[PDB]
Protein backbone atom coordinates (compact mmCIF):
# COMPACT_ATOMS: atom_id res chain seq x y z
CA UNK A 1 0.00 0.00 0.00
CA UNK A 2 1.46 3.34 -1.25
CA UNK A 3 0.07 6.36 -1.97
CA UNK A 4 -0.04 9.45 0.58
CA UNK A 5 2.37 10.30 3.29
CA UNK A 6 0.59 10.51 6.78
CA UNK A 7 1.72 12.33 9.69
CA UNK A 8 0.41 11.75 12.87
CA UNK A 9 0.44 13.65 15.92
CA UNK A 10 3.26 16.01 17.08
CA UNK A 11 4.34 18.54 19.24
CA UNK A 12 3.94 22.06 19.31
CA UNK A 13 3.19 23.79 22.76
CA UNK A 14 2.18 20.86 23.70
CA UNK A 15 0.98 17.37 22.33
CA UNK A 16 -0.61 17.42 18.96
CA UNK A 17 -3.68 14.98 17.47
CA UNK A 18 -3.10 15.82 13.84
CA UNK A 19 -3.81 13.58 11.73
CA UNK A 20 -2.73 15.14 7.80
CA UNK A 21 -1.71 13.56 4.54
CA UNK A 22 0.67 14.74 2.05
CA UNK A 23 -0.42 13.73 -1.69
CA UNK A 24 3.66 13.75 -3.55
CA UNK A 25 2.26 13.46 -7.22
CA UNK A 26 -0.03 16.62 -6.58
CA UNK A 27 1.62 18.66 -4.03
CA UNK A 28 -1.39 18.54 -1.74
CA UNK A 29 -1.91 18.42 2.03
CA UNK A 30 -5.19 16.70 3.43
CA UNK A 31 -6.64 17.22 6.79
CA UNK A 32 -8.11 13.94 8.23
CA UNK A 33 -9.65 12.74 11.37
CA UNK A 34 -7.86 13.69 14.69
CA UNK A 35 -6.43 10.89 16.86
CA UNK A 36 -8.97 10.50 19.92
CA UNK A 37 -6.06 11.32 22.00
CA UNK A 38 -3.03 13.72 21.13
CA UNK A 39 0.55 12.29 21.38
CA UNK A 40 4.24 13.16 20.45
CA UNK A 41 6.94 10.67 20.53
CA UNK A 42 4.85 8.17 18.94
CA UNK A 43 5.88 6.04 15.76
CA UNK A 44 2.98 5.28 12.56
CA UNK A 45 3.18 2.45 10.49
CA UNK A 46 0.69 0.82 7.86
CA UNK A 47 -0.69 -3.24 7.71
CA UNK A 48 -2.55 -4.31 5.46
CA UNK A 49 -3.83 -0.77 4.35
CA UNK A 50 -4.42 0.10 7.88
CA UNK A 51 -2.74 3.06 9.78
CA UNK A 52 -1.40 2.25 13.28
CA UNK A 53 -0.16 5.44 16.02
CA UNK A 54 1.64 3.69 18.61
CA UNK A 55 2.81 4.60 21.93
CA UNK A 56 3.68 8.23 22.66
CA UNK A 57 3.40 10.30 25.47
CA UNK A 58 0.44 13.48 25.95
CA UNK A 59 2.33 16.40 26.57
CA UNK A 60 -0.69 18.44 27.80
CA UNK A 61 -1.69 21.59 29.81
CA UNK A 62 -3.08 18.98 31.86
CA UNK A 63 -0.54 16.77 32.75
CA UNK A 64 2.30 13.96 30.91
CA UNK A 65 0.57 10.70 30.31
CA UNK A 66 2.90 8.15 28.61
CA UNK A 67 1.13 6.07 25.96
CA UNK A 68 0.66 2.03 25.96
CA UNK A 69 -2.19 2.90 22.73
CA UNK A 70 -2.11 1.10 19.69
CA UNK A 71 -4.61 3.07 17.68
CA UNK A 72 -5.71 2.02 14.06
CA UNK A 73 -6.74 4.49 11.36
CA UNK A 74 -9.24 3.22 8.18
CA UNK A 75 -8.56 5.40 5.34
CA UNK A 76 -11.63 4.17 3.45
CA UNK A 77 -13.92 5.28 6.37
CA UNK A 78 -11.64 8.25 7.75
CA UNK A 79 -12.24 6.71 11.34
CA UNK A 80 -9.62 6.05 14.12
CA UNK A 81 -10.60 3.00 16.20
CA UNK A 82 -8.48 1.79 19.49
CA UNK A 83 -6.77 -1.37 19.02
CA UNK A 84 -5.28 -3.77 21.83
CA UNK A 85 -2.84 -1.54 23.82
CA UNK A 86 0.85 -2.57 24.15
CA UNK A 87 1.98 -4.15 27.80
CA UNK A 88 3.35 -0.83 28.77
CA UNK A 89 3.58 2.56 27.83
CA UNK A 90 6.23 3.39 25.40
CA UNK A 91 7.26 7.10 25.00
CA UNK A 92 9.94 7.84 21.87
CA UNK A 93 8.86 4.73 20.67
CA UNK A 94 10.37 2.80 17.46
CA UNK A 95 8.35 0.55 15.45
CA UNK A 96 8.85 -1.57 12.21
CA UNK A 97 6.67 -4.33 10.58
CA UNK A 98 8.05 -7.86 9.75
CA UNK A 99 5.30 -9.87 7.61
CA UNK A 100 2.35 -8.17 8.52
CA UNK A 101 3.29 -7.82 12.29
CA UNK A 102 4.15 -4.74 14.22
CA UNK A 103 7.14 -4.40 16.46
CA UNK A 104 7.00 -1.99 19.28
CA UNK A 105 10.61 -1.49 20.51
CA UNK A 106 12.02 0.57 23.74
CA UNK A 107 11.02 3.77 24.67
CA UNK A 108 10.15 5.30 28.05
CA UNK A 109 8.04 5.21 30.70
CA UNK A 110 8.11 7.75 33.48
CA UNK A 111 11.54 7.55 34.38
CA UNK A 112 12.68 4.02 33.17
CA UNK A 113 14.11 3.17 29.75
CA UNK A 114 12.94 -0.06 28.28
CA UNK A 115 14.88 -2.52 26.62
CA UNK A 116 11.37 -4.84 26.25
CA UNK A 117 10.17 -4.94 22.47
CA UNK A 118 6.35 -6.22 21.94
CA UNK A 119 5.41 -8.21 18.51
CA UNK A 120 1.51 -7.35 17.59
CA UNK A 121 -0.71 -9.44 15.71
CA UNK A 122 -3.62 -7.38 13.69
CA UNK A 123 -5.43 -10.01 12.27
CA UNK A 124 -5.39 -11.44 16.06
CA UNK A 125 -5.64 -7.95 17.91
CA UNK A 126 -2.92 -9.59 20.39
CA UNK A 127 0.15 -8.19 21.54
CA UNK A 128 2.81 -10.22 22.60
CA UNK A 129 6.55 -9.71 24.36
CA UNK A 130 9.49 -10.66 22.28
CA UNK A 131 13.19 -11.22 23.30
CA UNK A 132 14.40 -7.37 24.89
CA UNK A 133 17.17 -5.74 23.36
CA UNK A 134 20.97 -5.84 24.85
CA UNK A 135 20.58 -2.28 25.66
CA UNK A 136 17.50 0.12 26.99
CA UNK A 137 16.95 2.35 24.17
CA UNK A 138 14.55 5.42 23.86
CA UNK A 139 14.39 7.55 20.92
CA UNK A 140 15.27 4.97 19.17
CA UNK A 141 15.22 4.16 15.25
CA UNK A 142 13.85 1.30 13.79
CA UNK A 143 13.87 -0.15 10.40
CA UNK A 144 13.57 -3.85 8.64
CA UNK A 145 15.34 -5.11 5.68
CA UNK A 146 15.18 -8.59 4.59
CA UNK A 147 12.94 -9.86 7.25
CA UNK A 148 15.08 -8.79 10.22
CA UNK A 149 14.35 -5.51 12.29
CA UNK A 150 17.21 -2.61 13.26
CA UNK A 151 17.61 -1.16 16.64
CA UNK A 152 19.02 2.21 15.85
CA UNK A 153 21.01 4.44 18.03
CA UNK A 154 18.41 6.17 21.25
CA UNK A 155 19.28 6.92 24.77
CA UNK A 156 19.67 4.63 27.55
CA UNK A 157 18.99 6.89 30.09
CA UNK A 158 22.67 8.20 30.65
CA UNK A 159 24.28 8.46 27.15
CA UNK A 160 23.20 8.84 23.49
CA UNK A 161 23.89 5.67 21.68
CA UNK A 162 25.85 5.48 18.27
CA UNK A 163 25.55 1.15 18.98
CA UNK A 164 22.54 -0.50 17.04
CA UNK A 165 21.64 -3.93 16.68
CA UNK A 166 20.02 -6.38 14.66
CA UNK A 167 16.74 -9.31 15.62
CA UNK A 168 16.14 -12.67 14.50
CA UNK A 169 12.74 -13.52 14.40
CA UNK A 170 13.29 -17.10 14.05
CA UNK A 171 15.83 -17.23 16.47
CA UNK A 172 13.95 -14.62 18.60
CA UNK A 173 17.84 -13.39 19.06
CA UNK A 174 19.26 -9.81 19.28
CA UNK A 175 22.76 -9.79 17.76
CA UNK A 176 25.02 -6.24 17.70
CA UNK A 177 25.95 -4.71 14.43
CA UNK A 178 28.49 -2.20 13.53
CA UNK A 179 27.78 1.15 15.47
CA UNK A 180 27.52 4.27 13.54
CA UNK A 181 29.82 7.09 13.08
CA UNK A 182 27.63 9.42 14.96
CA UNK A 183 26.12 9.57 18.65
CA UNK A 184 22.33 9.80 17.30
CA UNK A 185 18.98 10.09 19.26
CA UNK A 186 15.78 11.16 18.04
CA UNK A 187 17.09 10.27 13.92
CA UNK A 188 14.66 9.48 11.79
CA UNK A 189 15.66 5.72 10.63
CA UNK A 190 14.52 3.86 7.42
CA UNK A 191 15.51 1.87 4.32
CA UNK A 192 15.82 2.17 1.00
CA UNK A 193 17.54 -0.46 -0.86
CA UNK A 194 20.24 -2.63 0.72
CA UNK A 195 20.58 0.29 3.10
CA UNK A 196 19.26 1.63 6.62
CA UNK A 197 19.85 5.24 6.55
CA UNK A 198 19.99 7.05 9.99
CA UNK A 199 19.20 10.62 9.32
CA UNK A 200 19.68 13.69 11.92
CA UNK A 201 19.09 13.01 15.37
CA UNK A 202 20.51 14.71 18.31
CA UNK A 203 24.33 13.97 19.73
CA UNK A 204 24.03 15.18 23.04
CA UNK A 205 25.41 19.04 21.84
CA UNK A 206 23.70 19.62 18.67
CA UNK A 207 20.58 18.51 16.34
CA UNK A 208 22.46 17.08 13.55
CA UNK A 209 22.36 17.11 9.94
CA UNK A 210 24.10 14.61 8.53
CA UNK A 211 22.86 11.05 7.35
CA UNK A 212 24.46 7.69 7.50
CA UNK A 213 23.73 4.25 5.43
CA UNK A 214 24.73 0.92 6.80
CA UNK A 215 25.23 -1.76 4.03
CA UNK A 216 24.41 -4.93 5.42
CA UNK A 217 26.44 -6.54 3.31
CA UNK A 218 29.55 -4.85 3.80
CA UNK A 219 28.27 -4.00 7.90
CA UNK A 220 29.63 -0.78 7.21
CA UNK A 221 28.25 3.39 7.82
CA UNK A 222 29.41 5.88 5.46
CA UNK A 223 28.32 9.36 5.39
CA UNK A 224 25.64 10.46 2.24
CA UNK A 225 24.92 14.34 1.69
CA UNK A 226 23.71 15.85 4.67
CA UNK A 227 20.11 17.31 5.22
CA UNK A 228 19.64 21.23 4.84
CA UNK A 229 18.14 21.50 7.84
CA UNK A 230 19.43 20.25 11.58
CA UNK A 231 16.63 18.60 12.67
CA UNK A 232 15.67 15.92 15.86
CA UNK A 233 12.65 13.74 16.46
CA UNK A 234 12.05 14.02 12.86
CA UNK A 235 9.58 12.07 11.18
CA UNK A 236 10.46 9.83 8.56
CA UNK A 237 9.29 7.62 5.41
CA UNK A 238 10.06 6.46 2.04
CA UNK A 239 8.00 6.42 -1.45
CA UNK A 240 8.86 6.26 -4.69
CA UNK A 241 12.65 5.04 -4.07
CA UNK A 242 13.26 8.49 -2.44
CA UNK A 243 13.52 9.66 1.74
CA UNK A 244 11.08 12.20 2.98
CA UNK A 245 12.16 13.40 6.40
CA UNK A 246 9.10 15.82 7.69
CA UNK A 247 9.68 18.50 10.49
CA UNK A 248 11.70 18.04 13.95
CA UNK A 249 12.93 20.56 16.09
CA UNK A 250 16.38 22.20 14.97
CA UNK A 251 17.34 23.86 18.68
CA UNK A 252 15.61 26.84 17.77
CA UNK A 253 12.16 25.91 15.65
CA UNK A 254 9.97 23.22 15.28
CA UNK A 255 10.42 22.91 11.63
CA UNK A 256 7.55 22.44 9.06
CA UNK A 257 10.18 21.85 6.68
CA UNK A 258 9.64 18.39 4.22
CA UNK A 259 12.92 17.66 2.65
CA UNK A 260 13.15 14.72 0.16
CA UNK A 261 16.61 12.47 -0.81
CA UNK A 262 17.01 11.20 -4.25
CA UNK A 263 19.77 8.45 -4.12
CA UNK A 264 20.54 8.62 -7.33
CA UNK A 265 21.48 12.04 -7.53
CA UNK A 266 22.77 11.58 -3.39
CA UNK A 267 20.67 15.18 -3.35
CA UNK A 268 18.15 16.55 -1.06
CA UNK A 269 15.38 19.27 -2.02
CA UNK A 270 13.03 21.12 0.22
CA UNK A 271 9.51 19.49 -1.38
CA UNK A 272 6.77 20.79 0.70
CA UNK A 273 6.19 22.29 3.82
CA UNK A 274 3.90 20.61 6.74
CA UNK A 275 0.76 23.02 7.54
CA UNK A 276 2.45 24.06 10.60
CA UNK A 277 5.91 22.78 12.44
CA UNK A 278 6.23 20.18 15.26
CA UNK A 279 8.18 17.71 16.48
CA UNK A 280 7.66 13.90 17.28
CA UNK A 281 5.74 12.87 14.57
CA UNK A 282 4.65 9.38 13.42
CA UNK A 283 4.30 8.87 9.74
CA UNK A 284 3.86 6.16 7.21
CA UNK A 285 2.51 5.61 3.83
CA UNK A 286 -0.84 4.10 2.56
CA UNK A 287 -3.93 4.18 -0.11
CA UNK A 288 -5.77 7.90 -0.28
CA UNK A 289 -8.91 7.89 1.58
CA UNK A 290 -12.43 9.83 0.20
CA UNK B 1 13.61 21.86 27.28
CA UNK B 2 14.43 18.88 26.03
CA UNK B 3 16.79 19.12 22.84
CA UNK B 4 16.36 16.20 21.40
CA UNK B 5 12.33 16.61 20.33
CA UNK B 6 11.85 20.39 22.02
CA UNK B 7 9.71 19.72 24.04
CA UNK B 8 8.85 22.03 27.89
CA UNK B 9 10.91 20.85 30.87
Amino acid sequence: VGRLIYTAGGYFRQSLSYLEAYNPSNGSWLRLADLQVPRSGLAGCVVGGLLYAVGGRNNSPDGNTDSSALDCYNPMTNQWSPCASMSVPRNRIGVGVIDGHIYAVGGSHGCIHHSSVERYEPERDEWHLVAPMLTRRIGVGVAVLNRLLYAVGGFDGTNRLNSAECYYPERNEWRMITPMNTIRSGAGVCVLHNCIYAAGGYDGQDQLNSVERYDVETETWTFVAPMRHHRSALGITVHQGKIYVLGGYDGHTFLDSVECYDPDSDTWSEVTRMTSGRSGVGVAVTMEPC
Amino acid sequence: QNEENGEQE
